[PDB]
């Protein structure tokens, strides 16, 4: 099992670079964690999808959409593992093959009230959007 | 003879891989996916999927039916045995073909619809069902059935096979469907008795909606035909279920009995004994520790009720007519496809267990079946699995070897 260093999905993680969020070479096989942690500032609330490119360049989501996290329990680290592979089980199309490009993001704002906010959000504000470059060589 | 159940003194169980039903140059080039079977006695009903490289985002070359026999391999193993395949052309329209087996027929129910996702994305008047039977050194039949004209109990915008498998009882053939319903008809589902949270029955009410189906509630249902004819759908007692899946209505000695893939909440095994199958009524057995591995919301062996649509299939099988020791092949993961164990297990405890082949990569559906064979008690499992970090994606098949005499399991 070959494990990949962890994403904090949060707004201090200085991984999320300006203009390009985290973008990543995942191997076929690879597992890694996204996680919101819990309390130790004040915790952030994040709804966290898997979405197609359109919807992460314009920073929006649509109604038809599952969360991959819901990051609501300030009492308890929240944790998501991706194997990068064919199968697993969300019954959403989560799938990863090599040589495509897959994405994350939240439009969150952090909030509670902003929780099911559908556009900009930490996508826009933070960078906060994964690009996994799956079975590439970068 | 009776199947032990201690298993002190029974280090090992025996297993066998067995070979699938065909080989072919360039097979690594296929992706197969979606096995299906079911086996009475000494016949079997099979049914899967053959893509391109790509799977379901590339083309579907067969739904590939057969019906064939168990017969004996060069260890003594049952094995399974088929000369004769079908699939219809154009196969991208043909869904979630759906298996009986009986002693001289082999059937599978089957969805056509233009769509790649005919639950939700298509209705009754745009979808059709087909019978395919399968004979012994006969030409097939294709029975048809548009959607519109099901006889139904409830109102539906949608129905579909349900896959895992289905059995014949008096004089009919029961297939598990799922089905949308026009109306909000669950209003009293089957919850947590304690609670775990003030809004545990709203988590309980909200689990029938999802992405695909955000205002209508997902059931599950069975299709009976008699005189394989009359076709009418039965819809499961909604005040005793879960969110519709991927289910299989088997045989226990006779009876009828329901698996249920979990997608909600309430990860842990479902299965029930079907208490009147022509009122679709269940009692839900007790289990030990076997759930299927989830997402962050409901990994494996959550119990709290909460919203979510996600996991795996991966049936049982009861080796007793009192339905107090069953076998499965279970993912025993969190979160991920993978690490497939094998599982001998009464309502109470696990008895024995154990990892499969290691150099399996990952494993998502599962489905096992038992029968007498010389004697002896065997059970088939299908899983859909990959080898090689995804390159080779097909089904891999394995015969287990249950002993009746606990002190001494296998003879010679
Ligand atoms: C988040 O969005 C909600 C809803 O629009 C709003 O009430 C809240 O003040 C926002 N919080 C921010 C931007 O911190
Ligand atoms: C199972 O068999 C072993 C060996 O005979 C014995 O130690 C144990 O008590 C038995 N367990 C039962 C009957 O539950
Ligand atoms: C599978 O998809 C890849 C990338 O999208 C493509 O290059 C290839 O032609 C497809 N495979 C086929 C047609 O066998
Ligand atoms: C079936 O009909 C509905 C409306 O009656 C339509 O929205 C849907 O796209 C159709 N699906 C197919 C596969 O034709
Ligand atoms: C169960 O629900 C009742 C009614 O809302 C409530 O009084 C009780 O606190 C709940 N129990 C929990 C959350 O453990
Ligand atoms: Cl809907």
């Amino acid at each position: 099992s070959i494990v990949l260093e962890p994403i904090y999905w949060n707004s201090s993680n200085s991984k999320f670079l300006p203009g390009q969020g985290l973008v990543l070479y995942p191997q076929i096989g690879d597992k890694l964690d996204i996680i919101c942690p819990k309390v130790d500032g004040q915790y952030e609330y994040y709804k966290v999808y898997m979405v197609d490119k359109d919807q992460a360049d314009r920073c929006t989501i649509k109604k038809e959409n599952t969360p991959l996290l819901n990051c609501a329990k300030p009492d308890q680290d929240i944790k998501f593992t991706i194997k990068f592979q064919e199968f697993s089980p969300n019954l959403w199309g989560l799938e990863f093959q090599k040589n495509k490009d897959y994405y994350i993001i939240s439009t969150s704002n952090g909030s509670l009230e902003g929780l099911d906010n559908q556009e900009g959000g930490v996508c826009q504000t933070r960078a906060m959007k994964i690009l996994m470059k799956v079975g590439q060589d970068g | 003879p009776s199947p032990c159940r201690n298993f002190s003194s029974v280090p090992t169980i025996y297993y066998y891989r067995i070979p699938g039903l065909y080989n072919r140059t360039a097979l690594d080039e296929r992706c197969i996916l979606n096995p299906r079977l079911t086996i009475s006695s000494t016949k079997f009903a099979y049914v899967h999927s053959e893509y391109d490289k790509n799977c379901t985002r590339g083309f579907k070359y067969y739904e590939l039916m057969t019906f064939g026999e168990i017969l004996e391999g060069p260890e003594k193993e049952p094995r399974m045995f088929s000369r004769s395949f079908y699939s219809p052309t154009n196969a991208v329209n043909y869904h979630s073909c759906t298996p009986i087996v009986t002693v001289n027929e082999g059937y599978f129910l089957c969805l056509e619809c233009t769509s790649s996702d005919p639950l939700y994305k298509a209705n009754l008047s745009n979808s059709t069902f087909h019978l395919v039977i399968l004979r012994h050194n006969k030409d097939e039949k294709i029975v048809s059935m548009p959607s519109f004209n099901l006889s139904t109990d409830q109102e539906y915008v949608q129905i579909i096979p349900a896959e895992g498998g289905g059995t014949a009882e008096s004089g009919n053939l029961y297939f598990p469907c799922i089905g949308r319903l026009l109306h909000k008809r669950v209003t009293h589902p089957l919850c947590k008795k304690s609670n775990c949270s003030r809004t545990d029955d709203e988590s309980c009410l909200k689990s029938y909606y999802n992405q695909g189906s955000p205002q209508h509630q997902v059931v599950n249902c069975l299709i009976r035909i008699r005189n394989a004819p009359t076709w009418d759908v039965i819809t499961v007692d909604l005040t005793n279920t879960y969110p519709g899946s991927r289910s299989r209505i088997f045989g226990s000695f006779s009876k009828p009995m329901l698996y249920q893939s979990s997608v909600s909440w309430h990860t842990l095994l479902q299965v029930a004994e079907i208490t009147d199958l022509d009122k679709y009524q269940l009692d839900w057995l007790d289990t030990p520790y076997i759930s299927r591995p989830g997402g962050s919301e409901c990994p494996f062996g959550n119990y709290c009720p909460t919203v979510c649509w996600e996991g795996t299939y991966n049936d049982v099988y009861s080796l007793t007519p009192n339905n107090d020791l069953f076998v499965t092949v279970y993912l025993k993961s969190e979160q991920v496809a993978e690490n497939p164990y094998f599982a001998i297990f009464s309502r109470d405890q696990i008895l024995k267990e154990f990892p499969l082949d290691a150099w399996i990569s990952s494993a998502r559906t599962t489905t096992i079946s038992c029968f007498m064979f010389n004697n002896e008690i065997w059970c088939i499992a299908a899983l859909e699995i990959t080898r090689l970090n995804d390159d080779i994606i097909r089904p891999i098949y394995y015969s287990f070897w249950l002993p009746t005499d606990c002190r001494t399991p296998y003879p010679h």
